[PDB]
């Protein structure tokens, strides 16, 4: 849509439709910016919620961090409930304070992600092969432990020829080991995830 | 109110005969309050009996109590104000909190009148002696309106409109509209209430005018004020004014101009008097004497003692002797709060100890203010005799003494302290304090 | 000193205009509200100009 | 804690492909002089490993759609370990007329 | 065993001093003790016999703190004349006078390594000294007011401090500073003390805490209240595990028991308090002196508690 608007802006009778073209372009740029921030903040929040809910005994070691993320998560839950109650693109575009609220949420989630180095080092001590995984990628791996959808793009860093793994329909039993050229080996007995 | 009834009862609309019987009674009630709201109880009773004696409107069959004691119910019949609020039992935790208000006849009546005048966003002025309750009444009647947000303002002798302009710069914003400039609070959908606390005290000029009162009158009547920076008329959007003031016969106060006073209704709040005071603080005393169950029976005599000594001191020391001789229910509230704070950590105390706390608080409230040794001796002797009058068969020597001191320095709690031990402790602490 | 408050005196002098009192009040308010510091603000009658 | 640079940030963005940079044809072009200070860091990328190694132990495998390009004027300071890993397109002075 | 508590009356009431007694400590290897007062002297007392042994003149103003080393052959004393002296306790003579502070030095200690000395003075700075040379090597800043006491931890890697700044500040010695800043005291912070190694289990089971599950339970501080309280803290940014309300005046000295099962405390209420901190209550109260009690110490092996006071007397309490 933005490309088409910019194409018809140049030629040939743009002068009569100028104000409508500017309004269209402005609202398109605004929704582009809002959703560009939105995809990143949702991608951050999904693994932050995973790591702070599925993993336990973190409040006894980072109480202020856990309380801060609990408050931020309740705020995000309320905002997403409002978005669910207003599923219109124009409505979410014109929600008052959405841009600054989402920018502040991105900044706070970034700070929370930054303040996790000691816990990440403890996890790396727990599993030896996590030493070859970065901080953000390790955070995503821990947060999306139950999902098992983003582990296929991270297994190649940990292992030698294990590019990905094959799963069942329930996505709760590992069936084998898959390489990057399609060569696969079948387990003698699976693992009970 | 009729429209509210119509909205609340969609299946049964507002009938004509009920509307007539409601509106006639409300007209009598509104005439009474609008014409004698700024006068004493005797004068409003006189106006009520005059209306009852001249005008043929149905009225309650009240042999003694005035018509202003009654409320026009929405169903169209008179209802007493006293039956609205019963005896309440405030919790021990908030026994003298700054926001607790134990309901009373005058409190409920003034709250209803304030709500009526504040729902229409009409400016008003609360008049009465200091400490009578003209800020608790406004705040209690305005806590029932979530739309309203209070902004405190304390007028002085050298008050000039720049105080109002600084308040507007902080709490509101200027915006430009095609119709002109309007001024509105930054909180969207909220009404701002400016509570000017000493509205008489702005200094009257040589030619009988007050700049602040003229400014407020211009804003109330013309709906806006000129902005002196660019000489541009600035309109107001959601702003009202509420004034509190002592009577204009007080030593520092001046009478407001008639052009300003044309717009602001004035309601006169007086001191509660003895019969209201005894209940209005016996509730607090009964709540307070639950920390120590053995002191439960010593609540009515204690409240009578506080009320009686406060009345005696207020009658004795007046404004004409010294400028600061102002005694109000603020002193009783601080009395209850002091006894509660001295009783909270103890949870075991005999009646002599309770009387000692009561006498120490009486001293610290009614004797530190005084100037002359004769007045101080009068307060000491009268504290002793009021305590002996209201508390017979008590250990006078064990409950009263010449020093009577309380401190939390030598003890963890707030318990009485011996003078010699206190002197030794202060000497040692001064030895430490010289080097620090 | 016994109660742990920090004593503040404005230390008035000559040519002490209203801006200096505003600055002293600002510093007292900042210390007392932003930094949770209990302050005893002792002010004399000769300090009022 | 690790702070990314320009090349590492761009490569990590392409690897993550949050907005779908993997599907497009991505080219990384180095428009500057070549010396063994910073190209011996990239010799593992230009090697058969297709891999960038960092002091963390974090490794970033080069995706097949990304070509590492240099727009250089000369190679008088590059070493054999750099020249031997890349394909040469000698743009002579007579190519442009 | 691990249960003895001081009992009335006192064993000896040693009264050789001339001014208020400031700090009293025990000896690591010998059956002797030293005491510092405000008359610029450090008397040495045999607490087993109860007789004054010898004095250590040399300080110009009131000596404010004293501390032995691990071997027991060195005594480090700091005074209000802005100097720190190191005493050769084998021959009872001063080795070096170490200037450098700008005001009254309030407390010193010798690190468990044995060749470094900490300090604390009214200029809000903490300095590290060299025992071998006498030079200053490291200075700590961050406190906004008079620093009253400094205490290194068990292995010498961490330093805790208390100040008129209303705060307790603990940091690592080596390179980083301000590991935590503890701000739950509403008045001045006066007396800190670390927790001994044989106290972590009792502390963990006494306070609200899970069954470890983290490893290295973390160091624990103690009190420092001029607001008549006792407060112990934790690892990281620090939280108040418990507050032992029940005291009467300005707390001046706090300790753990040798077995780690009790908290000993003394204050200006002329009272030595024995806290059963597992139940957050004081189970024993000793009317120690006739004036303010300034300091106490607890013997690591022998059953003796010693207290100094403004009474110009040093009392030794035998434990039963
Ligand atoms: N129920 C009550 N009735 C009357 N006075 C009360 C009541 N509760 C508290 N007070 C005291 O009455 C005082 C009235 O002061 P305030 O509300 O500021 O009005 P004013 O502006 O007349 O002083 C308050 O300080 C309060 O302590």
């Amino acid at each position: 849509h933005i490309n088409s608007v910019s194409a018809m802006k140049l030629s040939p009778y743009y002068k009569v439709f100028e104000e409508d073209a500017l309004s269209w372009e402005d609202k398109l740029n605004r929704i582009m910016a809002l959703f560009d921030v939105w995809i990143d903040v949702q991608r951050r929040w999904v693994y932050l919620e995973g790591i702070f809910t599925g993993s336990a005994d973190i409040k006894h070691l980072l109480p202020v961090e856990t309380q801060r993320f609990q408050s931020i998560s309740t705020e995000f839950l309320a905002l997403m409930k409002k978005v669910s109650k207003s599923p219109l693109v124009m409505d979410v575009l014109n929600i008052q304070g959405v841009q600054r609220s989402l920018e502040r949420l991105a900044d706070l989630l970034g700070k929370i992600q930054k303040a996790l180095g000691e816990y990440l080092e403890r996890e790396r001590s727990s599993f030896p092969r996590f030493y070859f995984v970065g901080d953000e990628d390790l955070l995503e791996i821990i947060g999306n432990s139950k999902n098992v959808a983003k582990l296929q793009k991270h297994f190649k860093k940990m292992f030698a020829g294990v590019s990905s793994i094959i799963l069942n329909e329930d996505n709760s039993v590992v069936l084998g080991i898959s390489s990057r050229e399609g060569e696969e080996v079948m387990f003698k007995t699976p693992v009970s995830i | 109110n009729v429209a509210q009834y119509n909205a609340n009862h969609p299946d049964f609309p507002m009938q004509i005969e009920q509307l007539e019987r409601y509106i006639q009674r409300y007209l009598v009630y509104a005439i009474l309050w609008s014409l004698s709201g700024d006068s004493r109880l005797k004068m409003r009773a006189e106006l009520g009996e005059y209306i009852r004696r001249i005008t043929t409107v149905p009225l309650p069959t009240a042999p003694n109590i005035p018509i202003i004691d009654y409320e026009v119910s929405i169903s169209g019949e008179w209802s007493p104000w006293q039956a609205k609020v019963p005896q309440i039992e405030v919790e021990t935790h908030k026994v003298a909190a700054p926001d607790v208000v134990v309901p009373t006849l005058d409190t409920v009546r003034h709250e209803a009148l304030l709500y009526t005048w504040l729902a229409e966003h009409k400016p008003l002025v609360l008049c009465g002696p200091p400490g009578s309750g003209k800020t608790m009444t406004l705040f209690s009647a305005l806590r029932a309106l979530p739309d309203m947000e209070v902004v405190g303002l304390n007028f002085s002798s050298a008050t000039t409109p720049e105080l109002l302009l600084k308040t507007f710069d902080h709490y509101c914003e200027y915006r430009r509209t095609p119709n002109g400039v309007v001024l509105a609070p930054v909180q969207l959908g909220k009404w701002l209430v400016l509570f000017c606390d000493e509205i008489n005290l702005p200094d009257m000029d040589k030619y009988g005018t007050q700049r602040v009162i003229s400014f407020i009158r211009q804003m109330v009547e013309h709906g806006g004020f000129y902005r002196t920076s660019d000489q541009t008329w600035v309109k107001l959007e959601r702003i009202q004014f509420v004034g509190a003031c002592n009577p204009p016969t007080d030593p520092g106060r001046k009478p407001l101009s008639h052009r300003f006073l044309r717009h602001v209704p004035v309601v006169y709040v007086d001191y509660p008097g003895p019969a209201s005071l005894t209940q209005i603080y016996g509730t607090f005393n009964r709540a307070m004497l639950r920390l120590i169950p053995s002191l439960r029976t010593y609540a009515e005599p204690l409240t009578a003692a506080m009320v009686e000594f406060y009345t005696m001191s207020q009658e004795r020391f007046t404004q004409d002797t010294q400028p600061h001789y102002i005694y109000s229910p603020r002193e009783m509230t601080r009395w209850v709060r002091g006894i509660f704070e001295a009783l909270r950590p103890l949870e075991t105390l005999p009646v002599e100890g309770l009387i000692r706390i009561w006498a120490h608080e009486a001293l610290r409230l009614f004797q530190d203010r005084l100037v002359e040794d004769e007045e101080r001796r009068w307060t000491d002797e009268n504290i002793d005799t009021v305590a002996l009058k209201h508390f017979p068969n008590i250990d006078r020597e064990k409950a009263m003494s010449r020093p009577i001191l309380y401190s939390n320095w030598l003890s963890k709690d707030y318990i009485p302290v011996d003078q010699e031990e206190l002197r030794d402790y202060v000497k040692a602490r001064l030895k430490v304090f010289y080097e620090e | 000193w016994m109660n742990g408050l920090s004593v503040y005196q404005i230390k008035v002098h000559r040519k002490y205009t209203g801006e200096d009192f505003d600055e002293d009040l600002r510093t007292v308010l900042r210390r007392s509200g932003c930094k949770n510091e209990k302050i005893a603000f002792i002010m004399d009658e000769s300090n009022v100009l | 804690e690790w702070t990314d640079g320009l090349f590492t940030h761009v490569l990590r963005k392409i690897i993550d492909s949050v907005r779908g940079e993997l599907q497009k044809r991505q080219w990384i072009v180095f428009d500057g002089d070549v010396d063994p200070e910073w190209v011996e860091n990239l010799n593992s990328v230009l090697d058969d490993n297709k891999l960038l190694t960092l002091p963390n132990g974090e490794r970033l495998s080069l995706p097949p759609n990304v070509r590492i390009m240099f727009e250089v004027q000369d190679l008088k300071y590059a070493t054999l370990a750099t020249v031997s890993r890349c394909g040469m397109v000698w743009f002579s002075e007579d190519v442009l007329s | 065993p691990k249960e003895w508590i001081p009992r009335p009356p006192e064993k000896y009431a040693l009264s050789g001093h001339r001014s208020p007694v400031t700090r009293v400590i025990f000896h690591p290897v010998f059956s002797v003790m030293v005491s510092a007062s405000e008359d610029a002297t450090i008397k040495v007392w045999d607490y087993e016999t109860g007789d004054f042994e010898r004095t250590l003149k040399g300080h110009t103003d009131s000596v404010q703190d004293i501390s032995f080393d691990h071997s027991g052959k060195l005594l480090a004393s700091c005074s209000a004349d802005m100097t720190i002296k190191l005493w050769d306790f084998q021959g009872f003579e001063c080795i070096r006078t170490m200037h450098g502070h700008d005001h009254n030095v309030s407390s010193v200690a010798i690190m468990p390594n044995g060749d470094h000395i900490v300090s604390a003075s009214r200029d809000k700075t903490i300095k590290m000294w060299e025992v071998q040379t006498g030079y200053c090597v490291k200075t700590f800043t961050g406190h906004r007011e008079w620093v009253r006491m400094v205490r290194p931890n068990q292995d010498g890697t961490l330093i805790a401090s208390c100040s008129n700044d209303q705060t307790v500040r603990v940091w690592v010695v080596a390179t980083k500073e301000c590991k935590a800043e503890l701000r739950e005291h509403e008045h001045v912070v006066e007396c800190i003390s670390w927790a001994p190694e044989s106290s972590y289990s009792s502390i963990s089971e006494a306070t609200g805490s899970e069954t470890k599950k983290s490893g290295k339970p973390g160091p624990f501080l103690l009190s420092g209240s001029r607001d008549k309280t006792i407060k112990m803290w934790d690892v990281s940014t620090g939280m108040c595990l418990m507050t032992l309300v029940g005291h009467d005046n300005w707390v001046r000295g706090v300790l753990f028991h040798s077995g780690g099962k009790f908290i000993l405390s003394c204050a200006d209420d002329k009272t030595l308090r024995v806290w059963d901190y597992k139940n957050k209550r004081c189970m024993k109260t000793l009317n120690a002196h006739e004036h303010f009690v300034t300091s106490l110490d607890f013997h690591k092996t022998a059953p003796y508690v010693v207290t100094g006071s403004v009474d110009q007397t040093v009392k030794v309490w035998e434990c039963r």
